[PDB]
DNA sequence: TCAAAAGTTGCGAAGCAAC
């Protein structure tokens, strides 16, 4: 076919290049040329190292990656009843509970009291012992439980419900 | 009792007697019990004939309720032809007497007393009656001896196993790696003398139903049943039920004069009713018997002992896995075998096979390969469908029977089902019958049991189920069930329906399949296709299962039992390529494969390769002729054998776990000329198969050239084709026709005679003699010795010495219980030459040889593990005999003597410890383990688990996994070297065996006058050495125990085990894991060494002192040393000053937590060995001028000033710097000294300055042959190691020691280092101490810039969903490494403007990528790497040539004429 | 290389010769 003969057209003229670089290069003066090629593969070997190890996340994302970093630079540095919560928000299946809208739904799983809690502490309003540390650790925690229930999970449950694979 | 029954025997019952004896009735006695039927029957054959007549008499005799329903009315009929066929035997044995009683007087010769049945072949005399003149059989004797005769007729080929490579050697006298192809086949239908024999002789043993006497001799206890056996066969030979074919071996080589045998048995026709119920006679005439199959409550018994070792006995731990796996009950698929028996036997061969054979269009050598893939089929069909019938005929519902399996423990601890063709072992058999079963709820395609059934239906379609995320295997596989195999679903659910086949079946399925063609990839399409005719997907019930495999299963056990010493940053990487994770809780194969590293062991150690044969390509520089044949070995390679990783992948052959692949046949101890003659066998065997596609193209077509008959599939035009096939007939006459010679450590060639010529006849092609010689010469020298730099790179140079020393402590231990055992048996033997009722030709009783056996308890011959036991040394040999056992009437076949005695061990001690402890350790907890994992079939590596429990059956096969990674091999061989030392002397062994175990504890150079003494103490030192390992062993395995780990090893699902460990090694680069690791050792060491006893600005965190710059001016002549040295520590330190050097000293503790705060690389050494002599180095940083030391003194303080000044002058001049001439010449003049410092002779040197010459040479060779360092760094590495050895050796070798070489070479190098540190300024006269004896202690560390083809290779392989997971395209970038990466220079890439016409392409090229990525092309990461890197090549070749681009421009005008807008758009009607 | 082993006849009655 067309196609296949347009590779091994392709690998022919590699493979004339391939019998001059195992040849004499000093004599045959392409010493200089190859030093050329060879900046070229450098270039694009790094560039392809870089966009690895930014995505290196189970789920392959920018922010997932960057966020993972931090919290780990964190726990460094310094040496649950609500996560249940918003999970039965993003797995909702009633079908007429998801079309009030998700304010209706936090209100009625007074979701809003675990979170009362811990802005107090870090606005002033009510005093505590833990130190800066421990409060970052709370407030970063409960962003990634966001991502994961509504970014992650709300789709497998939307796909559920045909019986098929669109 | 004996005497009591049959009385009428001739001879005399007295045990010493001047008449004639009857050696039966006192070699054997009567059981107690019952064993036999026909103990009491007068006539055997005619008692057996009414038990066989009706099921009703069948029933009275074999004392049972029932009988197996299979014994039905249409048997009975057959057994009747048979049986009255072995009654015409009985009458040509009695014929065969007559004649021997008459040939040259024999019988007559009787008359007057002669002991003839005391003969080698009169043993069968023994047994005879008295009638007058003549004599005759025994009737009941004879008649059930021909009973053994008809059943072993049936089922011989069942049981038979199949011969090795070295004995087919062994009997051929030529290694396999040059024999004639095509001899070796003949195996599969002949079998030689003994195996014949042996085999048949059990059998009339066990159906007599009698005891074997201790205290009688070996040669009639042995050799009676043995000389009856052979009188069968002979009847059977001439009775045209076995064929014996002769083979004259003179014909393949003039020098074999052997001329062996091979005897054939004819085979019953496919139909026979016989095959259905086979074992009547044995059930009948027996009372336990062993040739059965188990329905319903039936329970195979346990074994008692090992598999051919009686010496050895089963573990209670053993048998309890014993148990468990024969329970199991397994269960015949009944969609699968009709399958089976619609295609046809003759369809299944081309399918599998390699279609239609036909002489006229295949390769000599190429055709007979191909019938041992035949045979196996052939082999394997018919036996399934033989179990199939007895089956079908217990129920109504051939799905409800239960069916029972054999174990039993090999010589390496590993479970093994008993007969040839079974599950385990056949993978035609593993598609029909099985052990597992699911029901799953597939009504809705987003749950999570329709996962699971995907995960089944892709691994067995070749996907890399455990490289992949859950969700990139069902887009993959998806993409499969609607594209090429979309066809031939179609088929199967016609079939599912009406039960027909299309008469093009077998073509459909090769179209489809391709190349993943195997046994189970038939079954995934019938259990999709039967999911898709189903009208209720709620209740599905399938047998499909998933495999478990584990990952490079065979260096990773090695690489964690048997390595001592501290943790290392590079071993923490590797062994997380086997599936062990340090500080990464919950972590998976998967995620590690996806995001972490593609790249395996197999994968690595090949890159490793190509790093070394650049840097050995490179060292010929000045020798073109010699790099030319390198080129042509890898040219040669790329054309036939793209990839060097085999493996036991192939689908026509049966599995049975011995691993091939070079990387874990290294590890073994195999030799390098072995493994040299397997590569080229792979080579050879790809040419040939490419002739018959010549010969098959030209019957089509009778116009084409060779060149497009061979090279068409990968031409772009008809030039093109012939560029390959000239390159390739150049390749193939060079390599044959000149070898390379090994000449004071460097290579040349020589020339051997004239290669293959021009001329390819490709009926008739072959490679053989001198011309395949010289292939294996090219081979050894340029690709296996460069595969082994590259292995032990990345298995651990620790491992490597682990393995040599278990080799030498088996090897020596296995050669004297072998000569010793030989010098117990002369004696006996010379002890019964004075009894006058000993005869010659006899041997030792049972009891006799028991003993001596027993005598060898003293010097260990066994190790125990705790749960295992293993005799290395244990073979049934024959040479300890020497004489023969029996033979035929006639004196045809002579059957020798062999005995069950201790052998040399060899190599086999490494494979020993690790398949034994390693994985078979694993497979025994597993079964065991406290809530087993039920209805599996594990086979070596791996485990077979129904749909239902995939997550949970597979978390408790990482967690066996972990427990058999607690055990220690070296310990249990220490504590039995430690004892066999003990109780040993050297001063007692044969001149033979001092030579044989002196090649293994003593070198080279001192192999010659060996002395007793120098044996038995370089036996002594090999202890020593055992002692130190299997202490570092242990401290790393409860280091290892205190910290979270995650175990994914034998898994491809995702569900690993957690060690629930305490200490938190999480948030931490490799490199600072490896510290946290290294202090609990250090810990541990103390802790046990205390129990067997029972001046600057300080730092504030630790305690160490920092003496900085411009503070060391009062410490100058603090020292008191002379004047004559004293000046030059003030211009010393002044220079060291200049550069900013600071001193940093303290405790081991102190300078060790410090580097832990700062993030600092540490080098102190000290090891185990070193902790009990209590010696701390410390290390410089040369990229920060940094000196470190451990407990400090004021000697060695000023040591390390003139150490940093001295180093950096070799460092400078191999930097290119200009040096000062008096310098210049000091290095240049060690530069040559060095040349001459790895050709010495040292056998005539002390024992300790040997040690001193071997450590040195093998780090000065390790950094000269590093490729992937910086030129400059490894040259300064290696000088400064050859000085610090002529330093360190001064003190001991100036003293009591001779006018040696070596002895002389301390005095030079010593006197070189003096006029370099001072100059051309006055030096201190001749033998005066330089510097209070100064030494070089301090290592130095250095880094440079990795290479381009380091970089480029690690990237190779990413594949991810966001990065891009292209498999097409990752092929395509390995085939521009070969061609263009591995040919760059090996020296750092720089950066320079670089003007000229290259690079003007180079840089527009780059311009003109981009402008495509923007202009409707959007690439992902991979893409658009490769499209970068490819078209660069394609650049710059063309603006070198102007004329490579001819044909491109042809293809592009063509395509250019037919391309329209509406080919790019989607809906052509959109709006 | 991680595994069972392993020539065939003539004379004469064990073991060398011949191929």
């Amino acid at each position: 076919d067309i196609d296949t003969l347009l590779t091994n057209a392709g690998t022919q003229v590699m493979e004339s290049l391939n019998r001059r670089m195992a040849g004499d290069q000093k004599a045959t003066n392409v010493q200089d040329s190859i030093d050329a090629l060879s900046e070229t593969i450098m270039a694009a070997a790094l560039k392809r190292e870089s966009f690895y190890d930014a995505v290196a996340t189970p789920t392959g994302n920018f922010i997932d990656r960057a966020n993972q970093y931090v919290t780990d630079s964190i726990e460094r540095l310094s040496e649950a009843h609500l996560a249940k919560l918003t999970a039965a928000i993003a797995s909702e299946k009633q079908g007429e509970i998801v079309a009030q809208g998700v304010m209706t739904a936090m209100n009625q799983g007074k979701v809003w009291q675990p979170f009362h809690d811990l802005v107090n502490d870090i606005v002033g309003r009510t005093k505590t012992n833990a130190n800066v540390y421990d409060l970052i650790k709370l407030v970063k925690s409960q962003i990634s439980q966001d991502r994961q229930q509504f970014r992650e999970h709300l789709p497998t449950v939307i796909a559920g419900k045909f019986s098929r694979k669109l | 009792g004996i005497d009591a029954v049959y009385p009428s025997l001739v001879g005399t019952a007295d045990s010493k007697a001047e008449g004639i004896k009857n050696y039966f009735k006192l070699s054997f006695t009567l059981p107690e019990e019952q064993k036999s039927r026909t103990v009491g029957s007068e006539a055997p054959l005619k008692d057996v004939a009414q038990a066989l007549s009706s099921r009703a008499r069948y029933e009275l005799f074999t004392e049972k309720e029932t009988a197996n329903p299979a014994f039905n009315g249409e048997v009975i009929k057959r057994y009747k032809e048979l049986m009255e066929h072995g009654e015409g035997i009985a009458d040509i044995l009695r014929s065969r007497l007559a004649k021997f009683l008459n040939t040259k007087d024999v019988g007559k010769r009787f008359a007057q007393g002669t002991e003839a049945n005391r003969w080698v072949g009169g043993k069968l005399l023994n047994i005879v009656e008295q009638d007058g003149d003549t004599f005759k059989y025994n009737e009941q004797l004879l008649q059930t001896a021909v009973l053994a005769g008809l059943q072993w007729r049936l089922t011989a080929t069942s049981n038979t196993a199949i011969k090795d490579a070295k004995d087919v050697a062994a009997i051929t006298g030529i290694d396999q790696a040059l024999l004639p192809e095509g001899l070796v086949e003949q195996f599969d239908t002949g079998m030689t003398l003994t195996e014949a024999v042996s085999s048949l002789a059990q059998k009339i043993e066990s159906y007599w139903g009698l005891s074997r006497n201790p205290n009688a001799p070996l040669g009639y206890t042995k050799g009676i049943p043995t000389a009856m056996a052979a009188e069968i066969l002979a009847a059977f030979v001439e009775s045209t039920d076995v064929v014996e074919n002769i083979v004259d071996m003179s014909e393949i080589d003039p020098d074999n004069k052997k001329t062996i045998g091979l005897y054939t048995i004819t085979e019953l026709d496919s139909f026979d009713p016989i095959n259905s119920f086979p074992t009547a006679i044995e059930e009948a005439v027996l009372v336990n018997p062993t040739e059965k199959m188990f329905f319903g409550d039936d329970i195979p018994p346990v074994a008692n002992t090992q598999l051919r070792n009686p010496a050895v006995r089963n573990t209670p731990e053993q048998k309890a896995a014993l148990k468990a796996e024969q329970a199991t009950e397994f269960y015949v698929h009944t969609p699968m075998v009709q399958f089976y028996e619609t295609l046809g036997k003759d369809r299944i061969l081309e399918l599998m096979g390699a279609g239609t054979l036909n002489k006229e269009l295949l390769n000599d050598n190429h055709a007979k390969s191909l019938e041992g893939k035949n045979r196996s089929v052939e082999d394997s069909y018919n036996q399934l469908f033989s179990v199939i019938e007895q089956v079908r005929a217990q129920s109504e519902d051939i799905s409800t029977v239960p069916i029972h399996y054999a174990y039993n423990m090999t010589r390496v601890g590993r479970m093994q089902m008993l007969g040839k063709y079974n599950p385990q072992s056949a993978k035609l058999v593993r598609e029909a019958i099985l052990p597992t079963k699911a029901t799953l709820d597939l009504s809705n395609q987003n749950n999570e049991d329709f996962s699971a059934f995907q995960l089944g239906l892709a691994q067995a379609l070749d996907i890399k189920v455990h490289t992949m995320t859950r969700e990139v295997m069902s887009d993959e596989l998806t993409k499969l069930l609607e594209g090429n195999l979309k066809p031939a679903i179609d088929m199967m659910v016609e079939f599912n329906t009406t039960g027909s086949l299309p008469e093009n079946a077998v073509d459909v399925l090769n179209t489809a399949l391709g190349d993943r063609k195997s046994f189970v990839a038939l079954m995934a399409l019938m259990e999709y296709s039967r999911y898709l005719v189903a009208e209720d997907k709620s209740a599905f019930v399938t047998p499909l299962y998933v495999e478990a495999d584990g990952v490079t299963n065979g260096p990773i056990n090695a690489m964690m039992l048997m390595t001592g010493g501290l943790f290392t940053p590079d071993w923490i990487r590797n062994i997380a390529k086997g599936g062990l994770f340090i500080g990464s809780p919950n972590k998976t194969m998967n995620e590690h494969r996806s995001t972490a590293d593609n790249n395996d062991l197999y994968q690595a150690s090949t890159n490793a390769l190509m790093e070394s044969l650049g840097k050995l390509r490179s060292n010929y520089a000045s020798n073109m002729p010699i790099q030319s044949q390198i080129d042509s070995l890898l040219s040669l390679m790329d054309l036939f054998l793209p990839d060097i990783n085999l493996g036991e992948n192939g689908a026509l052959e049966l599995k049975r776990g011995i691993a091939k692949n070079p990387l874990t046949i290294t590890i073994y101890g195999s030799g390098a000329r072995g493994i040299a003659g397997k590569l080229v066998s792979s080579v050879t065997d790809a040419i040939y198969e490419r002739m018959s596609d010549v010969l098959k193209a030209r019957a089509k077509d009778p116009n084409i050239s060779a060149a497009m008959a061979m090279f068409g599939k990968q031409a772009a035009s008809e030039a093109h084709a012939e560029e390959l096939l000239a390159r390739f007939l150049k390749d193939m006459e060079t390599l044959t026709s000149t070898v390379p010679v090994k000449r004071k450590g460097v290579l040349e060639l020589q020339s051997t005679g004239t290669g293959a010529k021009g001329k390819i006849n490709p009926k008739t092609y072959t490679i053989k003699g001198e011309q395949l010689k010289a292939l294996q010469e090219n081979m050894l020298h340029f690709f296996v010795e460069p595969l082994r730099n590259g292995i032990t790179q990345t298995v651990g140079e620790s491992l490597v010495y682990s393995t040599e020393q278990l080799q030498k402590a088996t090897q020596i231990q296995s050669v004297v219980l072998e000569d010793m055992f030989k010098q117990r048996v002369q004696e006996k033997l010379a002890e019964k030459a004075k009894d006058p009722t000993w005869k010659k030709g006899d041997f030792l009783t049972q009891k006799e040889l028991n003993d001596i056996q027993a005598s060898l308890n003293n010097l260990a011959p066994m190790i125990e593990t705790g749960s295992q036991t293993f005799y290395i040394a244990g073979s049934e040999n024959a040479e300890v005999a020497n004489q023969v056992l029996a033979t035929n009437l006639d004196d045809r076949m002579r059957v020798p003597m062999s005995i069950y005695a201790p052998a040399q061990a060899g190599v086999a001690g490494i494979p020993f410890m690790t398949i034994g402890t390693g994985d078979g350790m694993m497979m025994q907890t597993l079964s065991t383990m406290k809530g087993a994992p039920k209805n599996t079939l594990k086979i070596f590596d791996g485990m077979n688990i129904g749909l239902n429990d995939i997550t949970d059956a597979s978390r408790k096969a990482n967690e066996a996994v972990y427990t058999s990674w607690q055990g220690n091999p070296i310990k249990n061989v220490y504590e039995s070297y430690a004892k066999f030392m003990k109780n040993v002397d050297f001063s007692k062994l044969s001149p033979e065996a001092l030579e044989a175990i002196g090649k293994s504890a003593l070198e080279y150079d001192q192999r010659e006058n060996a002395t007793v003494d120098d044996i038995a103490n370089a036996a002594s030192l090999i202890e020593r050495n055992l002692r130190n390992i299997a202490l570092g062993v242990d401290i790393r395995h409860k280091v290892l125990d205190k910290v979270n780990l995650s175990i994914d090893q034998m898994a491809a699902v995702g569900a690993p085990y957690q060690n629930n460990g305490k200490i938190d090694l999480s948030n931490m680069t490799p490199e600072q894991q490896a510290d946290e690791l290294n202090k609990l050792f250090r810990e541990e060491l103390e802790a046990r060494k205390q129990k067997v006893a029972k001046v600057g600005r300080e730092h504030k965190a630790s305690g160490v002192r920092i003496l900085s710059a411009t503070a060391i001016r009062n410490l100058a002549k603090i020292s008191n040393l002379p004047s004559t040295q004293a000046a030059t520590l003030a211009e010393i330190q002044k220079s060291l000053a200049a550069k900013d050097y600071k001193i940093i000293y303290g405790t081991p503790t102190q300078v060790a937590e410090y580097a832990r705060q700062k993030n600092v690389t540490e080098l102190t050494s000290q090891e185990m060995e070193e902790a009990q002599a209590g010696n701390i180095y410390g290390w410089t940083n040369f990229d920060d001028k940094t000196i470190y030391l451990v407990s400090p003194s004021m000697e060695t303080l000023i040591h390390e000033l003139v150490h940093a000044s001295t180093f950096e002058e070799v460092y400078s001049f191999y930097q290119g710097n200009e040096v000062s001439p008096t310098s210049k010449q000091a290095i240049e003049n060690l530069e040559g000294l060095m040349e001459q410092f790895r050709s010495l002779d040292i056998s005539k040197d002390s024992p300790e300055m040997r040690e001193a010459y071997a450590d040195a040479i093998a780090t000065i060779e390790g950094h000269l042959s590093n490729g992937f360092v910086d030129p400059a760094i490894s040259k300064a590495a290696a000088l400064n190691e050859f000085m610090a050895w002529g330093l360190a050796n001064r003190a001991l070798a100036a003293k009591q020691k001779r006018t040696s070489s070596l002895v002389q070479m301390v005095k030079d190098v010593y006197q070189a280092i003096k006029k370099l540190i001072w100059g051309r300024k006055q030096a201190p006269a001749l033998g005066e101490d330089m510097f209070s004896n100064l030494l070089f202690n301090s290592a130095i560390l250095m880094r440079s810039q990795p290479t381009t083809q380091a970089v480029a290779k690690d990237g190779t392989l990413f594949h991810s969903k966001a990065y891009g997971n292209n498999e097409r395209l990752s092929q395509l970038n390995q085939t521009f490494d070969k061609l263009v990466t591995d040919y760059l220079r090996t020296d750092p890439v720089t950066e320079v403007e670089r003007r000229g016409n290259v690079a003007n392409a180079l840089m527009s090229a780059t311009r003109l990528v981009r402008d495509v990525q923007s202009h409707g092309f959007n690439m992902t990461a991979q893409e658009q790497s490769v499209f970068q890197m490819v078209t660069a090549a394609l650049a710059t070749e063309a603006a070198i040539d102007p004329h490579a681009m001819a044909r491109a421009q042809e293809l592009y005008t063509h395509v250019m004429k037919h391309l329209t807008v509406e080919h790019f758009m989607a809906d052509p009607d959109s709006t």
